């Protein structure tokens, strides 16, 4: 219900943002273990013949894995070679199918942010700076942030 | 007269849908062992990986309810008499290191273990476990010496298989806990720490930008292409690249030009901190062919010595400057007093040689 980071990778295997919630605020430096999970996550996209991808019809969640605290899969759509990991914190996980696909679509919705992101020409060039901190603007309300609404 | 692995998936599906029973899901253990037994010798290791994913299930069973040693120790025993997946089948020549990777996440199932009931210190300085009976480490300097005999046969023999370069390039190259936990000069170390410390830095950053933070406490207060005297000043002063913060924590700023203070050799740089842009050339007193050049400004000291360049279809120009050009702002009028001309700007002079900057280590661009 809460990722504990967000990671987006192009298909030149370039990091776009390993971006963790709540670093300022709380609790610093586990942003050192979150991108060397990412890293793990980056080359450990194929290893030991373990295969996640067999429906190349729409790419749906692929194959969970769980590492010193944390669990993590990968949604590779193969669509603009994008490659966008999500991990969950183990501590409060329930396990059901309706949390697996309900990490689906979710995943699915940040797939839509990014992808509406990419596409604003409302600010052109927007590739190296602030692009980062718009998309860090739209990603820090749809899984936090809800406490004021009712 | 057989069935295939469609009617063993669906009657494990059932399987799991019988409910109502009061057990530690020892019927789905039950076909769990039968499927694994039935798949051990396909070389195929995807049903290994459903056997990996009836482990993590069973590891949620135990995981409902684990904390502080109360069931959290219940929960590592449980992973550690599950450690048949390293004790069924254990071959050389089988399908590439699978179980060197289950024998990896086993293993980093007992480092949580010891470093969670009740532990002292941090191996990887980690603290993974978070706000909540083997008895391997009896000491916390045997607590290392118990974890890295096991972090250094575990490494490598993950490499054994088909190429994938995925843990021992970052395990094994995250050895800096490996001397570096209390032990201060890693000079017995420095196969990895400040010996190719660039792969995350030609990766994504702020891994390296750590890793370099103790790739420099190998030389701060140690002596003595293993030599060198200052040499190592590519992780020294030219980590101001990946320092994104100079104006705070300038002793990235300071000591680039304080381990320098007391130089002597020259080396190689890329400049991307101070950015060099051409403008239009024209003309000037005798002889002097005096070129333009914008030059921006990121780094914080000035007072270079320099000299632009210019080849022809031969021999190269090198079209000259005052090396005394200071740069403190972007864009600068830098006045590239030019002499020795290559025939008049003959039009085949392509601006291609390089406008280097030298403050004792060369900056080529």
């Amino acid at each position: 219900l809460r990722p504990c980071f967000v990671s987006l990778i192009d298909e030149s295997d370039k990091p776009i943002l390993i971006y963790v919630p709540n670093e300022a605020e709380n609790e610093m430096n586990d942003v050192l273990k979150y991108n060397v999970l990412s890293n793990i996550s980056l080359d450990y996209f194929e290893s030991a013949l373990v295969e996640w991808h067999s429906l190349d019809s729409k790419p749906l969640l692929k194959s969970i894995f769980q590492l010193e605290g944390v669990s993590v899969f990968a949604m590779l759509i193969k669509q603009t070679g994008l490659k966008i990991v999500i991990g969950f914190e183990q501590k409060s996980l329930s396990g059901a199918d309706d949390e697996f696909e309900a990490i689906n679509q979710i995943f699915e919705t940040v797939r839509k942010i990014y992808i509406r992101v990419k596409c604003n020409p409302l600010l052109v060039s927007g590739d190296e700076k602030s692009i980062i901190k718009s998309l860090e603007r739209k990603f820090d309300e749809l899984f936090i942030s809800t406490e004021v609404e009712l | 007269p057989f069935e295939s692995s469609s009617k063993s998936d669906e009657s494990l599906g059932s399987i799991i849908i019988e409910g109502t029973l009061d057990k530690f899901q020892l019927h789905k253990y039950f076909f769990i062992r039968r499927l694994r037994l039935l798949k051990l010798e396909d070389q195929t290791l995807t049903a290994f990986v459903g056997a990996f994913q009836l482990i993590k299930n069973f590891i949620e069973s135990i995981s409902i309810e684990y904390r502080k040693s109360v069931r959290l120790l219940e929960f590592k025993h449980y992973f550690i008499t599950s450690m048949l997946s390293y004790f069924e089948f254990e071959n050389v020549s089988n399908p590439l290191l699978c179980e060197i990777k289950a024998e990896l996440l086993m293993l980093k199932r007992d480092n949580w273990v010891q470093g969670v009931m009740a532990t002292s210190g941090y191996r990887l300085m980690d603290k993974n476990y978070p706000n909540s009976k083997e008895t391997f480490v009896d000491e916390t300097v045997f607590q290392e010496n118990f974890l890295t005999l096991t972090k250094e046969i575990l490494s490598l023999f993950n490499k054994c298989e088909g190429k994938r370069q995925r843990i021992v390039d970052i395990l094994s190259i995250e050895i800096g806990l490996l001397y570096y936990q209390g032990k201060k000069y890693e000079e017995a170390v420095s196969l990895f720490l400040s010996c190719y410390e660039y792969y995350t830095q030609t990766n994504w950053n702020s891994i390296g930008l750590k890793i370099l933070q103790v790739f420099i406490d190998s030389l701060s207060h140690c002596p003595k292409g293993e030599s060198v005297s200052a040499s190592a000043v590519l992780t020294n002063a030219f980590l101001n690249i990946l320092k994104l913060c100079k104006d705070n924590d300038s002793k990235e700023i300071w000591w680039k030009k304080f381990m320098d203070l007391q130089m002597k050799v020259h080396l190689a740089r890329a400049n991307v901190s101070a950015i060099e842009v051409n403008l239009k050339s024209y003309g000037f007193p005798e002889d002097i062919s005096t070129k333009t050049m914008r030059l921006s400004l990121k780094n914080m000291g000035g007072d270079v010595i320099v000299f632009g360049a210019s080849d022809f279809l031969l021999k190269k120009g090198e079209n000259k400057l005052i090396l005394e050009c200071r740069d403190i702002m972007y864009g600068e009028f830098s006045l590239l007093s030019f002499e020795i001309i290559v025939e008049g700007i003959t039009f085949v002079k392509e601006f291609p040689e390089n406008q280097d900057e030298f403050i004792v280590v060369p900056e080529i661009y």
